[PDB]
């Protein structure tokens, strides 16, 4: 089958700037490539047809050109919410192909995260069970680091860390850490707490909160 | 209009079969070929194989052959697509697409040994000892569940705006998910606020209010 | 024409009969001559069969001079002003029927132009400026393409709806076809591909083949359906016999 070698398959960019994405054929495909736009959990949406052709229903910050082997396909005046992968499309041949795809992430000013702490709740503890809880809200860039501490020293495993994707309006980026453990742990100590590093600071924040209170 | 619709999300165990169905309505089944589409994490879109509509040949691609079927149903303009002795390399999200301007919503297909388990929820509360400010966090922590999907929704008085889906992660077991909303003090817990939790799969569907200390 | 025993007539190919020279001259080498359009006019040649000019004057202060070929199949009949420098017509057949015909300005610069290829099918170009350009139109079996010419090329073209087809033959002979579409819609937008090798065109809708349009060497077109998926040609290629059946293909 025909290749699709699409560059570069990652993208950073400012708002209001113009983003080329590029695709190269291993053979020519007398402009038939197609752009897609593939948000999270739809389908993939058509915005560019037979190598520069506009579909109906999408804004002309969107375009394409090129020929023979070689085409590229740019999105300007980029918008908050252009976030996406991107693909092309050959269809010369029965035997579509597609690029490996671009990830259009927005680069904007950075931004502090704001950190709260979360005890167990009453139901869980009664369950037997015990999550401590940190919410690092609305931040950039993604580039973060959590370290926590029960009574002080450091406890490296049994951490979920989960990252939300780019907020489609502030262009920001949230992540939720929770420090799971056994009931019978949790009451074994008193002080949790959890130590947030980011690029915006040399000091990290740090939230905690002792059993006692 | 037109529109290609497929069967729900699929939680098969190793070694079983899966049959994916896209109905396509607006236009006429016949005159298309009818593609299948794979969307693994990690890979970007890989064509599987396409359909004659006309007579039913399948032509498949390299990497599907053997375990891979594509069939269709002309009396209901339907076409199917059959994975034997699921792997879990299989778990992905598959599309059928038709022409260069329709794709059906992707089914999601999750190959595992895990059996379907509802999940626990429990509140997140700032807990006393904390400092309240204008705003203030609060949030839901959704876990040992199985299999992939469950809807937050929060509820309070005042514009919350400020909500976070956190992604689950597969916990020795399990998925656990995360999920966080921000409203003014003026609003809880003066006022009642409430995460709700929908997993379909389970139908079952819990709901918690968020309690001060 | 000068005599039945001695000055052989020779078949000349561009409907005309030069007379050539028995055993010879006077003065040099052979003679001859042929009465052309209502006014016969002699002029001497070299060899024994027309290889040779004929010169002459018009029946209205003018001049002709029938440049036959050196090899006795290419009528240069020209017609020059009065003074043989400016033109006023240069018909210039051929054996194989080829024939280009042209009429010229108030100063030699040529003004139109009419080329007959040997199957019968004409190319006539009319209101020729000095850059090159000019109106232009295909007399093909069956029908006429109308479109422009430039020194560069010539271009035909044919509308049916928001598609527009192009006909392009370079000023060298060599043909190429390309096909536009206004419409933006990938659902019934029309696109096309031309193939130099196999000298045909094929359009395709929403990814979908519909149809080859062949540009034959015999100066005709064919057209030819794909199933309904467009997988491959189905049937037998047929004949455009109409420039509706033209424009049905474009629909």
């Amino acid at each position: 089958d025909i290749q699709m070698t699409q560059s570069p398959s990652s993208l950073s960019a400012t708002l209001g700037g113009k983003v080329t994405i590029t695709c190269k054929a291993s053979q020519d495909i007398n402009k038939y490539i197609a752009w897609y736009q593939h948000k999270p959990g739809k389908g993939p949406r058509l915005l560019i047809h037979y190598t520069s052709t506009l579909q109906p229903g999408n804004p002309s910050r969107f375009s394409g050109s090129g020929s023979g082997r070689d085409y590229s396909f740019s999105i300007s005046n980029l918008e908050a919410e252009d976030i996406a992968i991107y693909y092309c499309l050959q269809y010369d041949n029965l035997q579509r192909t597609f690029g490996g795809g671009t990830k259009v992430e927005i680069k904007r000013a950075d931004a502090a995260p704001t950190v709260s702490i979360f005890p167990p709740s009453s139901e869980q503890l009664t369950s037997g069970g015990a999550s401590v809880v940190c919410f690092l809200n609305n931040f950039y860039p993604k580039d973060i680091n959590v370290k926590w501490k029960i009574d002080g020293s450091e406890r490296q495993n049994g951490v979920l860390n989960s990252w939300t994707d780019q907020d489609s309006k502030d262009s920001t980026y949230s992540m939720s850490s929770t420090l799971t453990l056994t009931k019978d742990e949790y009451e074994r100590h008193n002080s949790y707490t959890c130590e947030a590093t980011h690029k915006t600071s040399t000091s990290p924040i740090v939230k905690s909160f002792n059993r006692n209170e | 209009q037109i529109q290609l619709v497929q069967s729900g999300p699929e939680l098969k165990k190793p070694g079983e079969t899966v049959k994916i169905s896209c109905k396509a309505s607006g236009y006429t089944f016949t005159d298309y070929s009818m593609y299948w589409v794979k969307q693994a994490p990690g890979k970007g879109l890989k064509r599987m194989g396409w359909i004659n509509t006309e007579t039913g040949e399948p032509t498949y691609a390299d990497d599907f052959k053997g375990r891979f079927a594509l069939s269709l149903d002309t009396s209901a303009s339907t076409a199917y697509l059959h994975i034997s002795n699921l792997k879990n390399e299989d778990t992905a999200t598959y599309f059928c697409a038709r022409g260069l301007d329709s794709w059906g919503q992707g089914t999601s297909v999750t190959v595992s040994s895990a059996k379907t388990t509802p999940p626990s929820v429990y509140p997140l509360a700032p807990g006393c000892g904390d400092t309240t400010g204008s705003s203030v966090t609060l949030g839901c922590l959704v876990k040992g569940y199985f299999p992939e999907s469950v809807t937050v929704t929060w509820n309070s008085g005042s514009l919350s705006s400020s909500v976070h889906t956190f992604p689950a992660l597969l916990q020795s077991g399990l998925y656990t998910m995360s999920s966080s909303v921000t409203v003014p003090s003026s609003t809880w817990p003066s006022q009642t606020v409430t995460c709700s939790v929908a997993h379909p799969a389970s139908s079952t569907t819990v709901d918690k209010k968020l309690e001060p200390s | 024409s000068l005599d039945e025993k001695n000055s052989v007539s020779v078949d000349l190919p561009g409907e005309m009969k030069v007379l050539v020279s028995k055993e010879k001259n006077k003065d040099g080498k052979y003679d001859l001559i042929a009465t052309v359009d209502k006014l016969e006019l002699k002029g001497t040649s070299d060899k024994n069969n027309g290889s040779g000019v004929l010169e002459g004057v018009k029946a209205d202060k003018c001049k002709v001079k029938l440049t036959i070929s050196d090899d006795l199949g290419q009528t240069t009949l020209e017609v020059f002003k009065e003074d043989g420098k400016t033109l006023v017509s240069k018909k210039v057949t051929s054996k194989d029927k080829s024939s280009t015909e042209e009429k010229f300005n108030e100063k030699g610069e040529v003004s139109e132009k009419i080329i007959t290829r040997a199957d019968g099918t004409r190319l006539e170009y009319t209101g020729i400026k000095s850059d090159g350009s000019g109106k232009a139109k295909e007399v093909l079996k069956g029908y006429v393409l109308e479109g422009t010419l430039t020194a560069e090329k010539t271009t035909l073209v044919v509308k049916e709806g928001t598609v527009t087809l192009s006909k392009n033959i370079s000023k060298s002979g060599e043909v190429s076809v390309e096909l536009n579409d206004t419409d933006s819609s990938a659902a019934t937008k029309k696109t096309a591909a031309w193939n130099s090798g196999t000298s045909t065109l094929t359009i395709t809708v929403n990814s979908k083949k519909t149809k080859d349009l062949v540009f034959t060497k015999e100066n005709t077109i064919t057209v030819q359906q794909y199933d309904s998926n467009g997988t491959k040609l189905e049937g037998s290629a047929v004949e455009i016999t109409k420039l509706d059946e033209i424009k049905n293909a474009l629909k």
